[PDB]
This record gives C-alpha cells, structure tokens and sequence, in this order.
C-alpha cells in the first residue's frame, strides 16, 4: 500500500 | 532539458511459428520525457488494435513502455515497430527479425 | 530470495492543455499490481495482477484516496518547481517519484528508498541512513530544508521499516503462485552465417522469471564483453522476460565459444557451445 502522508517540495 | 532517446526491440512473446497465434511486442526504452509516438505495422500498415503497459521508469528516471498485440505470423507477413520522439529527427523503423 | 515494492510517480504538466498528467504503478519485484492513471474514466486506483483482486473494497477505496493525494502533491509541486527555476508557464516539465522497500531472502527489512527528480535529473533523495537528505542543487535545499522542519524522514523510516515490509509480505504470501515463483530460463542457441567467413551466434535465455539474470559470451572461456551484442532484459508480455546475447564468430572457430547463463532458478550456472 502507498505511504499515507506526502509534503509538497 | 534533458532527453534521451528510447532503445527499441521488436520480437514476439514465443517463438515464431508460422500460422500459430502470438504475440508481437515492441519495448522501448530509456527514453526522456514521457511523450512518444509508438506504432507496430503489417506490411507497412499500422496495426489498430495496439495496447501498452503503464507508463513506468528505471533507477535513472528513463521511462519504458511495452506496446503489444495478438498476431499470427505467417512466412511472408513482413511487421515492424515504427517509433517517433523529440529525440528523433524522423521517425525511427524497426523491423521484426524472428531471430532477435 | 530478495524482494522489493517500489511505487513509480509520474507528473507532467499540460500548458494550456488543462490539468496535469498523472501516472502511478506499484511493483512487487518485477510484477506491477496497480495503476492510476488521472486520464482514464474509473479515477480510481486499479487491480494489475490477479492476486491483488482479492483485496475488499477497503482497499481500494483507500488506495484510490491516497493515490489522489499524490495527484494532487505532485500537481502543486509542478508549480512550485515551476518557481524554484524561474520558468516559463509556457512549457511542459516533468517530475517523478519513487519509493519503496527491500527485504532479504529472509523477508526482513533490507533497505528504504524515497527518490524525486525534476525533468529526469536528480532532485532530492532519501539517503540510505532514512535520516538525511541529498539536495542536488540550490533549488533542492530549499526542498530539504522544507522537509527536515516539517519531520517527513522520521515518517517516511516508519513507513519504508513498517508498513512498507508488512505490505509486501502479505503481497508475497497472497501471491505466492506468482511472486515466489522461479522460472529458470529455457536457453538455446542460433547459428546464421553473415558472409562465407562470419557466422553470428545468439544466445538465448527465455520465459524466466524474476527478471535478474546473467548472460554472456566467452572465447576460450575469456569474456567478450565488448565483442559481444547483449540487448536489455525485456518483458515477454506475460510476466516473464527474454534476453540474448550474440558475438560475430569466424566461421570454423564456433568450438572456442561458450555461452554462460545465470539464474536465480538455476542450481548451477550453465555453459553452453554451438557444437
């Protein structure tokens, strides 16, 4: 399953 | 920017057997960017019913596509991958060899 | 053996051409299970093997939750990029994501990786200690300093040590028949002569499975690594893969060649000689 959170560069 | 042109292979799935169904592949890749034109031919003519893998990459970013479709090869039947990039100033032709 | 699941990001923006493309894959080793692609109708993360179609719809109406956020991530990082390198709005840019895990033949956490590159070169990277960052260039450290305040290596370790290894195992285990197999290479050898004092000679290496394999040519059990065409592994389509190696031989010297082939599925490596 994919990660749960993602941060903009 | 960069860009980098796609390797190409044009074969079948199995081996080559005159008049038994198969499947013909054309793979390209280490290409950049992701735009590209990929077309496999019968005699010249472009087959319509085409399919292709997910657009995927390598560890060194360059993309890799699989087009493929069912065919039937016969001894005269002549078939070939035509490709086009903006890395390529004409399209690129490859022909199917049953031996590669 | 060694595994590994990795997902692939792909964004590439669209100038006047509305929204931006967006592409994700997910891998177990060399086998992709899922796909979303923002184009296509469903807008829904989608089933690639059999063994991942088992799972309920809790799965993938959370993948499909999760996998927009991506979407949407990469969507507002085009424009941010777009501003760190002071570049047109006009023209179309790219950036790519991959992350993911490795795990020993003893399916224990091996390594995690967490990649990002802007028009295919290197942006910024995950080192190996899942602690720091490599930030290629000014625009990237800007990135890296984002990052560190806001914590997201010490939740991306977690991720790539927990739920990362714990997925793939169960993907192993649910597709055992797939995942764990081995197809050693069924191999074999042409002959074609190019002129009346040259002959090619192929080797093949066929229907094996996963898709990490040695092939190569040797004379006098001497390698030919340059005199020898070896073309990329590539997929036969049906999750197995195909790969040859060929060396222009004078004809009459086809004994002193040999043909090596190694394999996860094979006990032993195997040599073979046009004979």
């Amino acid at each position: 399953i994919l990660s749960a959170l993602v941060g903009i560069v | 920017m960069i860009q980098r042109t796609p390797k190409i292979q044009v074969y079948s799935r199995h081996p080559a057997e005159n008049g038994k169904s198969n499947f013909l592949n054309c793979y390209v890749s280490g290409f950049h960017p992701s735009d590209i034109e990929v077309d496999l031919l019968k005699n010249g003519e472009r087959i319509e019913k085409v399919e292709h893998s997910d657009l995927s990459f390598s560890k060194d970013w360059s993309f890799y596509l699989l087009y493929y479709t069912e065919f039937t090869p016969t001894e005269k039947d002549e078939y070939a991958c035509r490709v086009n990039h903006v890395t390529l100033s004409q399209p690129k032709i490859v022909k199917w060899d049953r031996d590669m | 053996g060694s595994h590994s699941m990795r997902y692939f990001f792909t964004s590439v923006s669209r100038p006047g051409r509305g929204e931006p493309r967006f592409i994700a894959v997910g891998y177990v080793d060399d086998t992709q299970f899922v796909r979303f692609d923002s184009d296509a109708a469903s807008q829904r993360m989608e089933p690639r093997a059999p063994w991942i179609e088992q799972e309920g719809p809790e799965y993938w109406d959370g993948e499909t939750r999760k996998v927009k956020a991506h979407s949407q991530t990469h969507r507002v990082d085009l424009g941010t990029l777009r501003g760190y390198y002071n570049q047109s709005e006009a023209g179309s840019h790219t950036v790519q994501r991959m992350y993911g895990c490795d795990v020993g033949s003893d399916w224990r956490f091996l390594r995690g990786y967490h990649q990002y590159a802007y028009d295919g070169k290197d942006y910024i990277a995950l080192k190996e200690d899942l602690r720091s960052w490599t930030a290629a260039d000014m625009a990237a450290q800007t990135t890296k300093h984002k990052w560190e305040a806001a914590h997201v290596a010490e939740q991306l370790r977690a991720y790539l040590e927990g739920t990362c290894v714990e997925w793939l195992r169960r993907y192993l285990e649910n597709g055992k028949e797939t995942l764990q197999r081995t197809d050693a290479p069924k191999t074999h050898m042409t002959h074609h002569a190019v002129s009346d004092h040259e002959a090619t000679l192929r080797c093949w290496a066929l229907s094996f499975y996963p898709a990490e394999i040695t092939l190569t040519w040797q004379r006098d059990g001497e390698d030919q690594t340059q005199d020898t065409e070896l073309v990329e592994t590539r997929p036969a389509g049906d999750g197995t893969f195909q790969k040859w190696a060929a060396v222009v031989v004078p004809s009459g010297q086809e004994q002193r060649y040999t043909c090596h082939v190694q394999h996860e599925g094979l006990p032993k490596p195997l040599t073979l000689r046009w004979e």
